[PDB]
């Protein structure tokens, strides 16, 4: 194996939840998706960007219907040309040894949609919708998002900050499933 | 309707009063145990 140094496989797998054969394997995964553009050796650390119209393609998440944002959040420029670190990263978080919590962090950006550091009735409808899948209509999530966002209020601002949404999701975890992604 | 159906269940995980019907499907306990608890608790609420 002469893709990565030793020391490179060491940083990856004390800065992840992954083991070094699992980094090896998410190069592969990351290679197929554009040979191109992605260098088969990355031990002097290229720097390169997959665009995210081939990541979303993956099995693993085409079918997320938070896929975009999801994509979107782990780059820098909020459009998803993920380095190979920002696809490392952003599967650490979705994997299954990632703690709620670091999920919670990364759900609560995706799911804020107006950008102002709460979530709102609003943001908590949109989130709702794309979560049940054509399940339920535009008032059937009024219905529910009315009645969560009272009861999940604690502080009494009619809007869900941090702490608020982590007491939430701790109660309701469908709201983390999105974020729950094998690869 | 399948909105009702999402709000009582939503309703019942974030109720802060009835925890302890909230938390039963967090025991190490086996079904039989869980909904004869709930049962319970459901009485005394
Ligand atoms: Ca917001
Ligand atoms: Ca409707
Ligand atoms: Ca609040």
């Amino acid at each position: 194996q002469t893709i990565f140094t030793e020391e490179q496989l060491d940083n990856y797998q004390d800065c992840t939840f992954f083991n070094k054969k699992d980094i090896l394997k998410l190069h592969a995964r990351f290679y197929e998706l554009a040979p191109n553009l992605v260098p088969m050796d990355y031990r002097k650390s290229p720097i390169v960007h997959v665009p995210m119209s081939l990541i979303i393609q993956m099995p693993e998440l085409r079918e997320n219907p938070f896929k975009e944002r999801i994509v979107e959040a782990f780059s820098e420029d909020g459009e998803g040309n993920l380095t190979f670190n920002d696809f490392v990263d952003m599967f650490s978080v979705l994997c299954e040894s990632a703690p709620r919590e670091l999920k919670a962090n990364y759900a609560f950006k995706i799911y804020d949609f107006n950008t102002d550091n709460f979530i709102c009735k609003e943001d908590l409808e949109m989130t709702l919708a794309r979560l049940t899948k054509s399940e339920l209509n535009e008032d059937e999530v009024v219905l529910v998002c009315d009645k969560v966002i009272e009861e999940a209020d604690l502080d009494g601002d009619g809007k869900l900050g941090f702490a608020d949404f982590e007491d939430m999701i701790a109660k309701a975890p469908d709201f983390l499933s999105t974020f729950h992604i094998r690869i | 309707g399948p909105g009702s159906e999402e709000l009582e269940r939503l309703k019942a995980l974030l109720d802060e009063n009835r925890q302890m019907i909230a938390t039963v499907k967090c025991k190490p306990w086996k079904m039989e145990k869980k909904i004869e608890v709930l049962k319970e608790a459901k009485k005394f609420v």
